[PDB]
């Protein structure tokens, strides 16, 4: 049981980062300061500046599901 | 001397001419089926296109479903195939219904494959589709119940 | 199929598609209303998450209830 | 279509436009920078998004931005 | 030669180097003291 | 001042066999494009549709499906050879548009008669916050 | 069985849907100047120490959860 | 136009000043890294010879020296397992008694307990079970001694020196000459006659002065050891004489044309020898000289300097139709101008021809107690389909290289590649047709039969019982050739086959080694799966290469490269419209087809044919022939086959098979692990190392190489990689333990 809560904590504070970090860099970020005149769900903003693949806050929630499949799971 | 050519002597028209496309059998067996004969009422075209295909369909459904080895019943599953020439009546109507207007004209070509003007094929018309789907229903439903009709004398009833 | 494979492909197949209909005698008297185009990349992972998750939820759903009914206990 | 802007940013390098595959970008005279020369976007009823623009923009950031709007036959870049 | 020694310490060589040492390391560490699942010396 | 050239038909096409890339029921109800060009000699060029085609001496006339395909086309054909080339938009009823090149000069090379068209005169990250367009058809951008 | 596992998967879900919201917030909705230096603000101005340190407890929690049940088996 | 020798004298110097400079290859990445994805460019671009220069002599001299490695690092790999086959092998004791004694040659060290992977192989040896089947080749060319096996691998060894020497010669010293390279004739005759044909007639020569004898011997129970010496066969010819009597003549009626006498030892028998369960060896020595002779002849075709002899130029123009125009004019030009052509054909070729070995192998069991070891039959099937199915991946990839890169109407035109490109639409329309149809009446069948189970409706499936699909046309071409010996084949004594000709059971030490295999409905639905799955690969990876250069979406591809993540995510989005990225779905695609082959192969085998034979002759297949009833659901290989097979690696803990099961579990780890990469994007990823380089720079602790996430083709080649990777090795995993307990 020490395992598996701690295996629980893993799945609880990875889906905490995957949707806080697409929740705060969700108005912009580094890579594209004006994330937020893009809106919440777009595709990606191109194959320019290194590419720019699930940026999107969307994405981020995209992303976090599969985690927290996994940590219900 | 080559087989393939473009379309029509356009190439840059997205097709080619070959043997499958541009032969004297093919083009008469095509130009003779109803679908394709653009100066007839579509309703007779609708008649042969829906007698051909209800007869077709009570085979697979008759010999293939389940009351099939129950031969008490089986023989009675051509109401499978009548039931799908009305949903496919139901298909062919509801299709009419939203790619034809009343009062729209033929969207079928108005030209020939020599360029000469042609009265366009009817079938394209609001009124036209209504005609198809009452003949192909009153031919489907009535290529189910003459298929039904015979049923012995057949290496395969 | 809609997380792996993305959408460029699948729109230059559907292409290859649509001149396959154009070009077939009997079928092309039927003419499509809507023009045919792959589905969105954004829609892609929307459609992909929910197969994962169905599948998931479904998957598990079956197994508990089938090996703990089967005993009942 | 979609929408493209241009932003005063622009040092006036012609890049956009070379790189553009449907033209629509322009180069038109300006005032502002260094080269006499701004970026204009008059024709973005053929723009397909495809951001190879925003790509080959060297200012910090972008001068030319592509906002992916409403779909239309010319931006989705069918042929049929 | 001076080449060479620049080649030697490029990062996969290094690494492998140094993660070899440390492998032959910690396997005769396990060898003098095999399993141990605490610090017994208090 | 310019005067687009206006598109003439009977104009010569490139030798070609064919190919299932060309022109569809979209150029028959929707919409269509022709490239223009001069050419030197006879040549061969690839297709932006299918294969290679015999390039014919003096003028060309080339029917595409798409605008991408012209400008393409007519940037190899300006880069590979020496040509000069434009292209224009073909509607159902008949009209001809002229697209490029628009003033004449290559949109590369800045031109007197040109006006601007959606240039901001700020900043990229001097637009506003989303909430203060809401409840508008405005984006932050459009201004 | 049945009734733990319908809840935790209905929980799962609403959490995600929490801060795919909460995001969605911070681009719709959100007035920089109307919450100028407040604790909101203030989440936006260190989002790289909250996304930084969130990212070292789900390595932590990973790398030694991991390796424990590698080692056991 | 005279075929001679062309060199150049030292036209790279030896130096390792370009060791200490890396990425020197390339102009861009010889700067030094500005961010940390120069570190997997380097690597990236490392073996992309036409992308450093454009000269085409020094792209030969390149991969000329490339080859050379390759067969130094291969001459090394043949070293090391012949060294283990002597130095830590039990070799000796399973030639005494090959069907109880397991073969094993890897010996571990007693560090941290792992010594319990040495487990009791028998002979009195602890270590790993071996299916490399490195002891039945040893044994058929009459090996013995462990000193034989040193021998070989010293041999071998010398001979990895002689490769890597020779690559360093041919750049740095005497590097050949393009037209040296482009000599296509004479190397074709070179390699048909000189290297096939004079191969085969030098292993024939070995087989019957030394296999034939000694396996003789081996047969008939003598000792290894009190086996006479190979070379004492070839000093008294009565030692060969008394076990081959023809040897007396002394190549008499060779030069008489009395070759009749030569079927003591050069025969015409098939099947397999019941002692041993292989073919037999006077029949396998009788093939290498025909292949010999055959090759030696087929190395004349091609002209050189003395008139006589085709070009391949005129045979290639001379073949054009009504059809294809003025086809094969020009592909003589494409063929001596590009690699990645040559590269494609003959990746697709030795990848086709590997699956054909992996087939032959298993059906017609090639060395002496091979077929009963079914731990190294299984793992050698496994092997070569994999590798089969990866070099046609790479032809597929290879292909639309050259497309993308060596393609050009304007300079070497051929009219079949046009003719294919002006058409590509129908060709892709038509297979993606195909290729729909073969999953509904395949994969659909099975779905139609688990609902007709479930719904308690046997009779209304797909089954050997109920509706049957008898694979008539397989079942008629098997009995074609059960009746052929003796009618259209006379000079056989048996079926080319044990899994044609009806009955003729073969088994060896208790276990049986073939039988004829029974074809039924579960074959049938099988085969259009396989069928289906080729397809739908072949579809994706033909559809990159013709659509490499241009399509309706994007007119300008060529412009983009061969691998370029996308072009935007307009026209509604370009993502993998690349050829590389069709190479990447057809490599997910290849392997779900390889992998439901494999799968077929295992439970046929475990169900039909593999299992314990009687002493009055009752075979029990180690599954009781469930194959008929049980493969013909997905819920059958669900349960009668995954989950009651896979028991023998969840429960080969705290035995020797424990490493199995740790790799079974890891490669499902890995497997898992490449769904990150492939359900994300670089993004994200990149807006993370942000926060974390911001923790860095805190601390006065961030590096120069700013770190970078990886870019969207590395995501998917990572991906796809890792993916392939669990996949491939958790089914290895599964694939062994089962094998080697349950065999
Ligand atoms: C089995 C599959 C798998 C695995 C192992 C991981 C693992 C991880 N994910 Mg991930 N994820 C997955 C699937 C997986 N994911 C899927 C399907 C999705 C949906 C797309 C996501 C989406 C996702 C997101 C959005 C994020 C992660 C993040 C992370 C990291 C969390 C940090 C951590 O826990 O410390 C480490 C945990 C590990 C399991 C590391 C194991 C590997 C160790 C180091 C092996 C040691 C190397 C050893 C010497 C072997 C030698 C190899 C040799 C060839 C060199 C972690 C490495 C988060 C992150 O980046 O954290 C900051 C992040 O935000 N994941
Ligand atoms: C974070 C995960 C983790 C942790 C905490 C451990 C911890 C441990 N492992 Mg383990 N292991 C792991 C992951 C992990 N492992 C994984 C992923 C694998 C698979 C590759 C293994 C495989 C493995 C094996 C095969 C073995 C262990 C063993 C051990 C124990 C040996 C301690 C030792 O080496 O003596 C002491 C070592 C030192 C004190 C070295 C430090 C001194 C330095 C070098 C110098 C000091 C200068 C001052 C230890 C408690 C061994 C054991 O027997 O378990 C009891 C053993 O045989 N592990
Ligand atoms: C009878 C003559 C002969 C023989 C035996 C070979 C044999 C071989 N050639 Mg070769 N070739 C020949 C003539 C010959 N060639 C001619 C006339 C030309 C055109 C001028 C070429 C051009 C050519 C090219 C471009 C390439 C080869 C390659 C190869 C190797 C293919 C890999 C293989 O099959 O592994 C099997 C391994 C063996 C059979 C071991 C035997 C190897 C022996 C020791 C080599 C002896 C043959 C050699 C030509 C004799 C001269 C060497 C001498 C001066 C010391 C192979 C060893 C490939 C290569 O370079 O691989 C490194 C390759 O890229 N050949
Ligand atoms: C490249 C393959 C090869 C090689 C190197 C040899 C080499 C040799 N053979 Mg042989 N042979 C071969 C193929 C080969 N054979 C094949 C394919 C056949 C089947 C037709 C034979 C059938 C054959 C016979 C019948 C005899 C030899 C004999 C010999 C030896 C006599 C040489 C001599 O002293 O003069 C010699 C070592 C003779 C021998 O045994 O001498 C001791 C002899 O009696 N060979
Ligand atoms: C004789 C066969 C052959 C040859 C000579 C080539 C040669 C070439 N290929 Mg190719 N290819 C082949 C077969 C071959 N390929 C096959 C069978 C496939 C199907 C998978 C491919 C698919 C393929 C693709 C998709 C691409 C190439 C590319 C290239 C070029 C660059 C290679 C490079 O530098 O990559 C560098 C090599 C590496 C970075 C190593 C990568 C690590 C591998 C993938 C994983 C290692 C796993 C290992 C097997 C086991 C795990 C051990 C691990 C735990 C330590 C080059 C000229 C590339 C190109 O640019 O074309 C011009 C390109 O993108 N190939
Ligand atoms: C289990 C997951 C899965 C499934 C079901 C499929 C299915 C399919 N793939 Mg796909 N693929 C997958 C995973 C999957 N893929 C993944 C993970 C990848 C990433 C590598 C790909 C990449 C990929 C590529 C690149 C391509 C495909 C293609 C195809 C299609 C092949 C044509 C065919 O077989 O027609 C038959 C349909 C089936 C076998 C699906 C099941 C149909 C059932 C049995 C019939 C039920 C009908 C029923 C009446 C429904 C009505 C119910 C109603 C009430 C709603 C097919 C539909 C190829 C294609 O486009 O087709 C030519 C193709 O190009 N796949
Ligand atoms: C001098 C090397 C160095 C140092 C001092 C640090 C320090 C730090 N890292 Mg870090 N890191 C490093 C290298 C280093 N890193 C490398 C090479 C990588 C790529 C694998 C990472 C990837 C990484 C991530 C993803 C994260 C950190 C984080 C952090 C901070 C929290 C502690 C931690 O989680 O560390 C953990 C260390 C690792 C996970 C990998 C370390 C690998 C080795 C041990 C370090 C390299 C040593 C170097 C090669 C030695 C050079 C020898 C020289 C004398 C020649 C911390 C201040 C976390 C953070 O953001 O803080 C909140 C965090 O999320 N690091
Ligand atoms: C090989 C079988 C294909 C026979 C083609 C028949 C054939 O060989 O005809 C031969 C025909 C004529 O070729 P030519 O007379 O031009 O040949 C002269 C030179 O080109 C050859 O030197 O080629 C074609 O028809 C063009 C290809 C179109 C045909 C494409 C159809 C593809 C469908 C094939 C798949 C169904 C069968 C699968 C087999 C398992
Ligand atoms: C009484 C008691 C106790 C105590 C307890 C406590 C101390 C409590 C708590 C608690 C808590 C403390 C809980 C919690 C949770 C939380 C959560 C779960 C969260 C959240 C959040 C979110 C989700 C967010 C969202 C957002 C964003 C992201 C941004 C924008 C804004 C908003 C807000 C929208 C004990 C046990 C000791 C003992 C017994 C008795
Ligand atoms: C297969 C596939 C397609 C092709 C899929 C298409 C064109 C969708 C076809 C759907 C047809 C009409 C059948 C769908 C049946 C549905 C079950 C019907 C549901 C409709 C209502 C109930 C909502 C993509 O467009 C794509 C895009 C981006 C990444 C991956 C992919 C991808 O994998
Ligand atoms: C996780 C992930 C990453 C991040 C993956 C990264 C950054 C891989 C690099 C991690 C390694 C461990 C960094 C290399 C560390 C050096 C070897 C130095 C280490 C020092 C010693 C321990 C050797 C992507 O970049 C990406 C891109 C596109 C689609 C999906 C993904 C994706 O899923
Ligand atoms: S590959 Fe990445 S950047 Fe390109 S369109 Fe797809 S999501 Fe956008
Ligand atoms: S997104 Fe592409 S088409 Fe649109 S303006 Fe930019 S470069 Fe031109
Ligand atoms: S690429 Fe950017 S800087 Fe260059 S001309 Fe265009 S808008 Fe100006």
């Amino acid at each position: 049981d020490f395992l598996v809560h701690h295996a629980i904590a893993l799945g609880l504070h990875t889906t905490t980062l995957i949707l806080v970090k697409g929740a705060l860099d969700a108005r912009g970020s580094k890579l594209m300061p004006d994330k937020k005149d893009f809106g919440y769900s777009f595709p990606c903003d191109g194959p320019g500046r290194g590419g720019t693949c699930d940026i999107s806050a969307w994405d981020a929630f995209y992303l976090a599901v599969f985690w927290m499949l996994n940590t219900i799971g | 001397y080559q087989v393939v050519q473009p379309i029509n002597g356009d190439p840059f028209i997205g097709s080619l001419e070959t043997p499958v496309t541009s032969s004297p059998l093919v083009a008469w067996y095509l130009s003779n089926l109803p679908g394709y004969r653009t100066a007839v009422n579509p309703l007779l075209r609708g008649i042969e296109v829906g007698l051909a295909h209800g007869f077709l369909l009570v085979g697979p459904f008759v010999k293939a479903g389940p009351l099939r080895n129950t031969e008490i019943a089986g023989q009675a599953g051509s109401l499978a195939a009548g039931g799908l020439v009305v949903i496919l009546s139901i298909c062919l109507t509801i299709y009419g219904i939203s790619s034809f207007n009343e009062g729209d004209p033929s969207t079928a070509p108005s030209l020939t494959l020599t360029g000469r003007k042609k009265q366009p094929d009817q079938l394209q018309t609001a009124d036209g589709w209504a005609k198809f789907t009452g003949g192909f229903f009153f031919g489907g439903i009535s290529g189910v119940i003459w298929a039904f009709f015979l049923l012995y004398v057949l290496d395969l009833p | 199929m809609f997380l792996i494979s993305w959408r460029g492909y699948w729109q230059e197949l559907i292409e290859t598609l649509a001149w396959a209909h154009e070009r077939t005698p009997l079928a092309n008297l039927i003419r499509w209303r809507d023009k045919p185009v792959a589905l969105s990349i954004v829609q892609a992972r929307l459609v992909g998450l929910v197969h994962f998750s169905v599948g998931y939820i479904f998957t598990y759903a079956a197994f508990l209830i089938a090996s703990t009914s089967g005993k009942f206990g | 279509s979609h929408s493209v802007k241009i932003y005063d940013t622009c040092i006036g390098c012609t890049q956009c436009v070379r790189a553009c595959p449907t033209d629509v970008l322009e180069m038109i005279p300006w005032g502002g920078c260094k080269a006499k020369q701004i970026a204009s976007a008059p024709r973005t009823e053929d723009c397909v998004g495809c951001k190879r623009c925003e790509s080959a923009c060297p200012t910090d950031f972008l001068s030319v931005r592509v906002y992916l709007w409403h779909e239309t036959t010319r931006s989705m870049g069918l042929a049929y | 030669m001076r080449d060479l020694k620049t080649y030697l310490s490029v990062a996969p060589v290094a690494s492998t180097l140094w993660f070899a040492a440390l492998a032959g390391l910690l396997i005769e560490i396990n060898r003098f003291f095999p399993d141990a699942l605490t610090f017994p010396f208090f | 001042g310019f005067t687009p050239p206006e598109l003439d038909p009977n104009t010569p096409s490139p030798i070609f066999g064919g190919s299932t890339g060309g022109l569809l029921r979209k150029a028959q109800v929707e919409e269509f494009y022709v490239i223009t060009w001069e050419s030197p000699k006879e040549q061969i060029f690839e297709m932006p549709t299918g294969g290679a085609a015999i390039m014919r001496e003096g003028p060309n006339l080339l029917k595409l499906a798409r605008k991408e395909q012209c400008l393409a086309l007519g940037t190899r054909l300006r880069s590979k050879y020496k040509i000069k080339y434009q292209f224009y938009r073909v509607f159902p009823s008949g009209e001809v548009q002229y697209l490029h090149p628009k003033d004449g000069v290559y949109p590369e090379k800045v031109n007197p008669g040109r006006q601007g068209v959606g240039v901001n005169f700020r900043s990229i990250g001097k637009n506003v916050s989303p909430i203060e367009v809401k409840f508008t058809g405005k984006q932050p951008y459009d201004l | 069985a049945a009734l733990y596992t319908h809840h935790q998967y209905i929980a799962g879900f609403i959490m995600t849907g929490a801060f795919a919201h909460g995001a969605i917030f911070f681009i719709r909705d959100y007035n920089p100047e109307q919450n100028a230096d407040n604790v909101l603000a203030r989440m936006l101005e260190h989002k790289e120490a909250i996304i930084s340190h969130l990212s070292w407890a789900s390595l932590f929690l990973g790398f030694h959860t991991l390796g424990l049940y590698v080692h056991n088996d | 136009p005279e075929v001679k020798i062309l060199v150049d004298r030292d036209p790279i110097k030896t130096s390792f000043e370009q060791w200490a400079k890396p990425g020197h290859f390339s102009r861009t990445i010889a700067k030094g890294p500005d961010t940390t994805t120069w570190i997997w460019n380097l690597h990236a671009d490392a073996h992309d010879f036409d992308s450093h220069t454009s000269d085409l002599e020094e792209i030969s001299r390149k991969v000329f020296s490339a080859h050379f490695g390759q067969l130094s690092i291969i001459f090394l790999w043949l070293s090391g397992m012949y060294f283990h086959g002597a130095r830590f092998s039990n070799y000796e004791a399973w030639l005494n008694d090959p069907t109880h004694i397991r073969p094993s040659a890897q010996v571990v060290w007693p560090i941290v307990g792992q010594e319990i992977l040495n487990g009791d192989v028998g002979g009195g040896f602890r270590g790993i079970q071996i299916t490399s089947g490195f002891f039945q080749i040893w044994r058929a060319s009459g090996i013995t001694s462990e000193l034989q096996l040193y021998c070989t691998a010293i041999g071998a060894l010398v001979f990895a020196a002689l490769m890597l020497f020779a690559g360093w010669f041919h750049y740095h010293k005497a590097a050949p000459k393009l037209v040296w390279f482009q000599d296509v004739e004479s190397m074709l005759n070179h390699h048909l006659a000189g290297l096939l044909g004079l191969g085969s007639l030098s292993w024939a020569g070995h087989q019957v002065h030394v296999s034939l004898p000694i396996n003789q011997f081996l047969n008939a129970g003598v000792d290894p050891k009190e086996i006479p010496l190979p070379h004492e066969f070839i000093l008294n010819r009565d030692l060969l004489a008394q076990l081959y009597p023809s040897f007396a003549e002394g190549a008499t009626p060779f030069f008489t044309l009395n070759w009749s006498k030569y079927a003591d030892f050069l025969t015409f028998r098939g099947g397999l020898d019941p002692l041993t369960g292989g073919l037999w060896l006077t029949d396998i020595a009788h093939h290498h000289l025909a292949i010999a002779i055959l090759f030696l002849i087929a190395g004349h075709m091609y002209r050189t300097n003395w008139g006589i002899g085709h070009g391949i130029k005129d045979i290639l123009e001379a073949h054009k139709g009504p059809f294809t125009g003025q086809g094969h004019k020009g592909l003589y030009e494409i063929l001596t101008t590009s690699w990645h052509a040559q590269l494609s054909i003959n990746l697709a070729m030795l990848g086709s021809l590997t699956i054909i070995v992996a087939h032959h192998m298993y059906a017609m069991p090639p060395y002496p107690y091979l077929a009963t070891d079914y731990g190294t039959q299984l793992s050698l099937f496994t092997h070569h389909m994999w590798i089969g199915g990866f070099l046609i991946v790479g032809a597929a990839a290879h292909a639309a290289i050259f497309m993308v890169r060596d393609y050009d109407p304007t300079t070497r035109y051929n009219d079949l590649l046009d003719r294919v490109l002006r058409h590509r639409d129908a060709i892709i329309s038509h297979l993606n047709w195909v290729c729909i149809f073969l999953g509904f009446h395949s994969f659909g069948l099975y779905i139609h039969n688990d609902t007709m189970s479930a719904l308690g409706r046997p009779q209304d499936m797909f089954s050997d019982t109920a509706i049957q699909l008898q694979p008539v046309f397989a079942q008629w071409i098997q009995n074609t050739h059960a009746l052929a010996p003796g009618t259209t084949a006379p000079g056989a004594t048996t079926s080319t086959s044990l899994t044609w000709g009806g009955g003729d059971l073969v088994s060896v030490g208790g276990k049986v080694a073939l039988l004829p295999i029974p074809l039924g409905t579960a074959d049938f639905l099988v085969h259009h799966i396989h069928a289906f799955t080729i397809h739908v690969t072949v579809l994706i990876l033909l559809k990159g290469v013709l659509f490499a250069r241009s399509s309706r979406l994007i007119p300008d591809k060529a412009n983009l490269g061969f691998r370029f993540p996308c072009d935007g995510p307009g026209r509604g989005g370009t993502c993998q419209v690349s050829a590389w990225d069709h190479v990447f779905l057809g490599l997910f695609w290849m392997y779900n087809a390889i992998s439901v082959v494999i799968f077929h192969f295992s439970w046929k085998m475990q169900s039909d044919v593999w299992g314990s034979i009687n002493d009055q002759g009752v075979v029990t297949h180690i599954t009781g022939g469930n194959f008929a009833q049980s493969s013909i659901t997905i819920n059958g290989w669900l349960r009668d086959f995954l989950w009651a097979q896979a028991s023998q690696v969840i429960q080969s803990y705290g035995s020797s098979l424990s490493a199995y099961g740790l790799f079974f579990l890891g490669a499902h780890f890995v497997w898992a692990f490449s769904l990150m990469f492939l359900f994300s994007g670089r993004g994200y990823w990149q807006e993370l190392i942000e926060s974390i380089v911001w923790a860095h720079n805190k601390l006065k602790v961030a590096p120069a190489t700013q770190p970078r996430a990886l870019s969207i083709v590395q995501g998917r080649a990572v991906g796809v990689t890792h993916y392939l990777l669990g996949g491939i090795a958790t089914t290895w995993a599964f694939f062994l333990a089962r094998i080697i307990a349950v065999g």
